[PDB]
RNA sequence: GCCCGGGAGUCCGGGCACCA
RNA sequence: UAAUGAACAAAUAACACUGAUUGUAAAGGUUAUUGAUAACGAAUAAAAGUUACGCUAGGGAAGGGUAAUAUAGCGAA
RNA sequence: AUAAUAAUAAUAUGGUAAUAGAACAUUUAAUGAUAAUAUAUAUUAGUUAUUAAUUAAUAUAUGUAUUAAUUAAAUAGAGAAUGCUGACAUGAGUAACGAAAAAAAGGUAUAAACCUUUUCACCUAAAACAUAAGGUUUAACUAUAAAAGUACGGCCCCUAA
RNA sequence: AGGUAAAUAAUCUAAAGGGAAACAGCCCAGAUUAAGAUAUAAAGUUCCUAAUAAAUAAUAAGUGAAAUAAAUAUUAAAAU
RNA sequence: UCAUCUGAUUAAUUGUGGUUAGUAGUGAAAGACAAAUCUGGUUUGCAGAUAGCUGGUUUUCUAUGAAAUAUAUGUAAGUA
RNA sequence: AAGUAACUUAAGGAUAAGAAAUCAACAGAGAUAUUAUGAGUAUUGGUGAGAGAAAAUAAUAAAGGUCUAAUAAGUAUUAUGUGAAAAAAAUGUAAGAAAAUAGGAUAACAAAUUCUAAGACUAAAUACUAUUAAUAAGUAUAGUAAGUACCGUAAGGGAAAGUAUGAAAAUGAUUAUUUUAUAAGCAAUCAUGAAUAUAUUAUAUUAUAUUAAUGAUGUACCUUUUGUAUAAUGGGUCAGCAAGUAAUUAAUAUUAGUAAAACAAUAAGUUAUAAAUAAAUAGAAUAUAUAUAAAAAAAUAUAUUAAAUAUUU
RNA sequence: AAAUUUAAUAUAACUAUUAAUAGAAGGUUACUAAUAAAUUAAUAAUUAAUUUUAAAACCUAAAGGUAAACCUU
């Protein structure tokens, strides 16, 4: 094997020039020195668990978003491993396809503005959201920037249809936001989301029950 | 004294057994496993041991004989001409590695007197450990090329 | 497998390397107490080295 | 802390929660 | 320079923070406050005795030292 | 700009609990020449800063290494458990040989102990004679313990608990 | 009190070697392995037992000679 | 065992068979007996119960090398 | 601990389960069984000890769907007592519905989704046995004897022991060499005469080996201790056997592979790539700029972070 | 040209895994508790497969008893 990949492992309770001889390197006559003592045992004292006191919740409605910085995506551009004239938006499945951004995407992607001094690139892009500060990059590129909402089976379906069509032949169309938080969000300009970008029908029908 | 199992008592159990089926797989990246097995066929190559034999794909420089085919393929009368093969190529006692791009049927029967010393294996399931081992490959140029498509690098 | 212990996840939350805790003391007899002292007494804090090595074998996944 | 019994007040005896 | 008590579980207010199909709610959280564990770092909401009928694991987690007292002797009277 | 070995100068080299680093023996798996002038194990004497290996002589195998070496692993090393099993000591040729009456002659120029005869003794409301139960048949034995029943028992009939 | 409780330093614990007759803790000194010529430490130098010669006083009790026993009494000696 | 001593027509002794026992019988009651001995048998199993306790833990060579303090502890033979 | 051991009952070659009064979330899926991931996440606990899903995606699997009910009340449901540490479905006691224009499913209600209880059958993957075949860094104290001998009244417990060979030791007798009858103590070490033995270079005034003249030095070993020659623990001697191992995870290190990605590449998923906050629709140009948290009109102030002709961490 | 060795195999070991296939007599002592074919394939004897066929004491909760291997019907 290569030098340094190995070591011998110490053989305890094997004589005493060894190092490790009678007492095997557990020291004389303790509870330790036979029993179990769980390692974080804290002699009685009130341990440093049931001190403090227990703080905050985990948001399950919760959904972390991968965040993927305008810097990265300039670098890839740079390189030459970003194509993007056959498809002039660059949305989360495209990304994930180039390696953009890589591993498992569950929620959806965040846009950031890491390297926004340095981006220059004329191009639509699709996420889940993007920072205000991102945003404005985007614009003095003459990019364009929307942000879409995903439930996570319409996320998935979008990441490859290709799957479902194997499968049955069809691609499950897009749900419309339900939470009244994410509509909201989609609703705002500022976030330049796709409901007003759009001008979708379920923002037009809230309107006209509101109205009726 | 306790019960009459305890491992100090002669007639008793062993401290620490080992019992049923003992599990020692362990693990290794396939990349890794890709350049072990390149790097073992570079090995071969290097020392001229390896031998490569094949014909309908490419085209020949000199004619293919006649009385002699390009499948790695063969009292039966195959038996004798491997013995023929061997003791004009100064193999006899040495072991050898037979990586075939199917199952050679007539060539296993003819080798099978020599088992021993012979390897046959089929492509997909040639490990490092045979390449190693044998001490002379012959391989066919169409399984060689699968090989190297398998461990290629990208 | 071995598993979180539930209580000091409760109690601790993972931030980069360390962990972050409540002050204990403010539940009661907070009157009398001067408001600018209580201060201290709220807000997080950072564990202790002394501890981090029982906190990361309490929570081995965080 | 709340409710009684001996307009407000005092002084005494019952309960009813709190009991981590 | 003393004048004090952790967490947990309850309770009251504020916060707009999540709201398990959506909307409300419930519930949780954040902030502020409440009552005690005086064996006072608090084992449980809740707990006294006896065994010379006892048993298990262990530990020792008259001699030696001293001469207060005792006996004996001295100096002074 | 490394390694191996050798110099020169310097500093350092006790060690329980403990930490760190490096080796050897044993056994198994992968690879593996060789050879009865060889090998393996043993004894004795050498050799190498030596738990090891090697040399020579000797004795016993064995047509001969899981052999050298590198890896992988371990039921991988024992004077310490009032350890466990086996063997053999020590006390020791010591105590004891378990209620006690033996003698001669002859079986048998084999007998304190077996048998026979005689003498003597012991038990005798027993140490006798009949039996029940019990049990490696111990017996006067394989050529072996004999029943229609009446101071013969079972089974059989009849029931008790 | 070879007691007990803490403070400071050392040693022992975990420290072999020389000395303290023998000796955990005292006095010196820290053993990688030898070798044994030269300095030596603490301790010693009639013999046991490695190594010694002097000087000036005092002691006559074996006091004393590696573990000092007190008040006091007697006798002497110096100084005023 | 020997001697001595007590009951010896009775609440006597004894043969043969049967019934009652392991939270559990029987007991003129001693916690006595329930197959050489019980304030509750034995066997099999749970079972490698658990033990802050005792003992034990096997080759060599090198380098470094402590502590017996503070704080807390149903804690003081333990552990942080 | 644990619905585990145990006892009891009943069936079959397998049994159980099984074609949604199921999951989900307004997009969808489409029986069970149990393996990867999800995930030690949600959930939960004297919020201690600890316990812990489901959806979804993958495998394994077989043709997997298909009527045998004139479609189901003392049933659903409610009250009350119990009831797989998290997710109900069950159940004792009494109250007790409705017709698809109807029921069930969520603390509750309103919307909306979805399924149809009180009738049923079901191969395959799976469990256990037995045989055959293969593979053994498995066993000769896990290598066939024997459930025998023997022990116990009984339930019950329970041995030795293949064949060769054998200069292994402890232990006994004997012989040789040597030392030993004026000498006293871990029986050794060092010094040091003498005697004997062997040696094909003892040429010798030799070399080794054995041996209690004689001298000096020398409180067995372990354990446990502040401390042991201790008259503290343990061992009669020898031979054999007798103790830090495995599984599933987590964190650190070293080296290797690949590297802004890594592993796996069926799809998932895990970690990294962005810090912070209880959480939320918030999130990066020398710092004095910026990000998040408390605060706020915006800064300051505190904490942590990012940011310096180039080639990202 | 026969022997020797090496590796594999038995009616003749168990254990673990993987793959396939299938879902099965003990004792006791004696008046001892046995066999007989056919058909088909292979080559009259033959071996195999497929078959029919004789015997088979006593005991092993439930002809009915008992103190298992006995008795009584
Ligand atoms: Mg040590
Ligand atoms: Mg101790
Ligand atoms: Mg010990
Ligand atoms: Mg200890
Ligand atoms: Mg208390
Ligand atoms: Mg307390
Ligand atoms: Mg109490
Ligand atoms: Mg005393
Ligand atoms: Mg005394
Ligand atoms: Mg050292
Ligand atoms: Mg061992
Ligand atoms: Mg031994
Ligand atoms: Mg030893
Ligand atoms: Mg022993
Ligand atoms: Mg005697
Ligand atoms: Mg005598
Ligand atoms: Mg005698
Ligand atoms: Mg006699
Ligand atoms: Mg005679
Ligand atoms: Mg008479
Ligand atoms: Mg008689
Ligand atoms: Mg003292
Ligand atoms: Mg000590
Ligand atoms: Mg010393
Ligand atoms: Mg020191
Ligand atoms: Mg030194
Ligand atoms: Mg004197
Ligand atoms: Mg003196
Ligand atoms: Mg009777
Ligand atoms: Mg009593
Ligand atoms: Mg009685
Ligand atoms: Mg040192
Ligand atoms: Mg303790
Ligand atoms: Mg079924
Ligand atoms: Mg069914
Ligand atoms: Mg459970
Ligand atoms: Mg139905
Ligand atoms: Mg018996
Ligand atoms: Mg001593
Ligand atoms: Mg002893
Ligand atoms: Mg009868």
């Amino acid at each position: 094997p290569s030098d340094g990949s190995t070591k011998s492992f110490k053989r305890l309770g094997r004589g005493p020039s060894s190092g490790l001889g009678k007492t095997s390197g557990r020291g004389q006559k303790g509870q330790k020195a036979r029993g179990k003592v769980k390692s974080w045992f804290e002699g009685g004292q009130t341990p440093i668990y049931k001190l403090f006191p227990k703080i905050g919740f985990t948001n399950v409605g919760a959904k972390p978003l991968k965040e993927l910085n305008l810097k990265r995506i300039q670098w890839f551009h740079d390189k030459n491993r970003l194509h993007l004239q056959p498809g002039e938006v660059l949305d989360m499945n495209k990304m994930r396809k180039l390696g953009l951004v890589t591993g498992p995407i569950k929620y959806g992607v965040k846009i950031l503005a890491s390297g926004k001094f340095h981006y220059n690139l004329p191009i639509a892009l699709e996420a889940s959201r993007a920072s205000a500060k991102a945003i404005a990059a985007i614009e003095k590129a003459g990019g364009k920037f929307t942000a879409r909402y995903y439930t996570p089976l319409g996320l998935r379906a979008h990441l490859n249809p290709q799957w479902f069509l194997e499968k049955r032949g069809r691609v499950p169309l897009q749900a419309r936001p339900t939470k009244r938080r994410d509509i909201d969000f989609y609703s705002k300009e500022e976030k330049r989301g796709y409901l007003v970008m759009e001008k979708d029908k379920l923002l037009q029908d809230i309107k006209e029950a509101q109205n009726k | 004294v306790g019960d009459a199992n305890s491992p100090t008592r002669h007639n008793g159990g062993r401290a620490l057994a080992r019992t049923a089926p003992n599990d020692y797989t362990t693990e290794l990246p396939s990349k890794v496993y890709s350049m072990a097995f390149n790097n073992a066929l570079s090995h071969q190559y290097k020392s001229g041991k390896l031998f490569v034999i094949g014909g309908e794909k490419v085209d020949l420089i000199s004619p293919t004989p006649e009385l002699d085919l390009n499948r790695l393929d063969l009292i039966f009368e195959g038996e004798v001409i491997f013995r023929k093969f061997l003791e004009e190529f100064q193999l006899k006692g040495k072991r050898l590695l037979f990586i075939t791009d199917k199952t050679r049927e007539g060539l296993i029967k003819s080798s099978d007197p020599y088992k021993q010393k012979v390897d046959v294996i089929q492509k997909e399931l040639v490990e490092v450990n045979d390449i190693l081992r044998a001490q002379a490959v012959f391989i066919e140029l169409e399984a060689l090329e699968y090989l190297a498509m398998a461990h290629q690098k990208e | 497998l071995m598993k979180t212990h539930k209580g000091t996840a409760k109690r601790w939350r993972r931030t980069g390397n360390t962990f972050k805790r409540g002050i204990a003391g403010r539940k009661h007899g907070n009157i009398g107490w001067s408001h600018r002292s209580l201060k201290a007494l709220t807000g997080r804090k950072i564990a202790h080295p002394a501890y981090s090595k029982h906190l990361k074998r309490l929570l081995p996944y965080h």
